[PDB]
């Protein structure tokens, strides 16, 4: 209710643009100004510009004066952020936001896209069973892992079958690798059971990927 | 310099008053700078529209006050939840300039970065790679001291580190250290060691395994 | 009769000049117009009530600095609009009360068709207002001067 929507992950090669959308409804639109905000990971959210669904009239600051083509379609109440030039560096989350006519401030922000710039040509994951060496008490204070070492598309879902053993994981964020790849990981302490369940089916389940039972992960050590 | 902020990171125990200051190059116009929060991978939610002005849907403990040349925000009580990165936006001049922002975490005591060892899998040797993994778990600071040695030789320039976001059960961290070494370079040595020395004033931990066993 | 402002710093009985800082709307598209609500800013009251019925007028209101080349329209006095800058003395109003009565004046500005980037600079001078005081006891005429500064940047969105 009285909110605003916009598309999801728009991962793409550097190209010309991403040309993402910003769908609005609920409030009486084409009468209230809307602005945009760029957030480049854990950096400043430095504001980009603004477009006016009454008349467009869009303009932006001198910093992002080169990559902004904000417009709006009034009938569907949907703004569009088009990058005039490629980012190729600015892999930033882009936020639609609107400005209230009273106390003038940004409110009711858009959900936000995820723009990613990499060119690994849609690589599929794998799994490298991380060995829980030493004694491990057949499950206890000794962790195993579902380390995936190569994939292009970010939304990878190495998480296990709705929780591992009696739940509790520390799945790692992006790494960008060292030569243009992506390799997060996962770690489960495995504090429950003792060679009885032995499942460890961490479903990779990434969009072009398979469950990958993980070969019973082999907690033995030579 | 049209806006700036300090510092890059506060913290807060539950029930502890928190203050953040945003200083500006010149005295602005009084009562018109806005404060927003941004949770990780979440839409920003506005909290302050000018001085002492709660935004649309703010608690009363959250508040603000300040003067025309250096503004500030006060959160009187803490219950986690609001752990986000907060930014001061100046409604004075164009270009509008979001500040540096303060990634505000939740404060608890010091936690020891438990260290774990992981030999590379046998099957990836078919690709000529052997990525030994070291794991650090349950530590507060984003920086804890680590070191990489192979056969007691100081290894650097090939190490890598990966840092978790904030936790939601104990506000802790976890780190993954990954080395990119060939199968031949793996077999060229025997002893692999990662050393964490965040308690090394008495006895550091330098756990290591025996190769091929 | 002494007046005041939002900052609380104004001129005393007899005349003088003051500075008043007002907050405006950051963006106003050509068409929809921002009300410079001096009515919430300026206030005045009859310091000498009862037998002396106060008479307060807006003699001169001029628009220069930023507004002369930017957001600029008419002036609304007690509902009646007049062209701005004030080319003539406005019809009189009265106060005659021990209450800081709102100054029944609002600046219904209007952006120009050739507006560009940030047309009103933060701290630039937008308008000046001259107030005429006449009463029913003596021929004393006193002018009260207000200098409005917008502490904020007004820029109309501009397209093509």
């Amino acid at each position: 209710e009285v909110q605003l929507q916009q598309p999801g992950p728009v991962l793409v090669k550097p190209g010309p643009s991403v040309k993402i959308s910003c769908k609005a409804s609920g409030f009486t639109f084409t009468d209230y100004f809307i602005h945009w905000v760029k957030q480049s990971h854990g950096k400043s959210l430095e504001w980009i510009g603004l477009v006016s669904p009454y008349n467009g009239g869009t303009y932006y600051n001198q910093q992002f004066k080169g990559k902004a083509t904000l417009t709006v379609d009034t009938s569907s109440s949907t703004a569009y952020m088009d990058l005039n030039s490629l980012t190729s560096e600015d892999s930033a989350v882009y936020y639609c936001t609107r400005l209230l006519r009273g106390y003038w401030y940004f409110d009711v922000w858009g959900t936000g896209t995820t723009v990613t710039v990499s060119s690994a040509s849609t690589k599929g994951p794998s799994v490298f069973p991380l060995a829980p060496s030493s004694k491990s008490t057949s499950g206890g204070t000794a962790a195993l892992g579902c380390l995936v070492k190569d994939y292009f598309p970010e939304p990878v879902t190495v998480s296990w079958n709705s929780g591992a053993l009696t739940s509790g994981v520390h799945t790692f964020p992006a790494v960008l690798q060292s030569s243009g790849l992506y390799s997060l990981s996962s770690v489960v302490t495995v504090p429950s059971s003792s060679l009885g369940t032995q499942t460890y089916i961490c479903n990779v389940n990434h969009k072009p990927s398979n469950t990958k039972v993980d070969k019973k992960v082999e907690p033995k050590s030579c | 310099i049209v806006l700036t902020q300090s510092p890059a990171l506060m913290a807060a125990s539950p029930g502890e008053k928190v203050t953040i200051t945003c200083s500006v190059s010149s005295s602005i116009g009084s009562s018109n700078l806005h404060w927003y929060q941004q949770k990780s991978e979440t839409s920003p939610k506005p909290w302050i529209y000018g001085t002492s002005n709660l935004a649309s849907g703010v608690p009363v403990r959250f508040s603000g006050s300040g003067s025309g040349t250096s503004y500030s925000l006060t959160i009187s009580s803490m219950e986690a939840e609001d752990a986000a990165t907060y930014y001061c936006q100046q409604w004075s001049t164009y270009p509008y300039t979001f500040g540096g922002g303060t990634k505000l975490e939740i404060k608890r005591t010091v936690a020891a970065p438990s260290v774990f060892i992981f030999p590379p899998s046998d099957e990836q040797l078919k690709s000529g790679t052997a990525s030994v993994v070291c794991l650090l778990n349950n530590f507060y600071p984003r920086e804890a001291k680590v070191q990489w040695k192979v056969d007691n030789a100081l290894q650097s320039g090939n190490s890598q580190e990966s840092v978790t976001e904030q936790d939601s059960k104990d506000s802790t961290y976890s780190l993954s250290s990954t080395l990119t070494l060939s199968k031949a370079d793996y077999e060229k040595h025997k002893v692999y060691a990662c050393e964490v020395t965040h308690q090394g004033l008495s006895s550091p931990v330098t756990k290591s395994f025996n190769r091929g066993e | 009769f002494a007046c005041k402002t939002a900052n609380g710093t104004a001129i005393p009985i007899g005349g003088g000049s003051a500075n008043v800082y007002v907050n405006l709307a950051p963006a106003v598209n050509v068409g929809q117009n921002l009300v410079v609500d001096l009515s919430t800013q300026i206030f005045c009251h009859n310091d000498y009530p009862e037998t002396i019925t106060d008479y307060v007028t807006l003699q001169r209101g001029a628009a220069y600095g930023g507004v002369l080349s930017s957001f600029s329209g008419t002036v609304k006095y007690n509902g009646s609009s007049y062209p701005f800058p004030t080319t003539s003395e406005t019809p009189r109003v009265v106060y005659n009360s021990r209450t800081d009565k709102p100054w029944p004046v609002a600046l219904y500005l209007t952006p120009v068709s050739s507006a560009g980037g940030v047309a009103i600079k933060a701290g630039s001078l937008i308008a000046v207002l001259i107030l005429r005081q006449t009463n029913n006891y003596n021929s004393d005429d006193f002018q009260f001067v207000w200098n409005i500064y917008a502490n904020n940047d007004v820029v109309v969105p501009t397209g093509g």
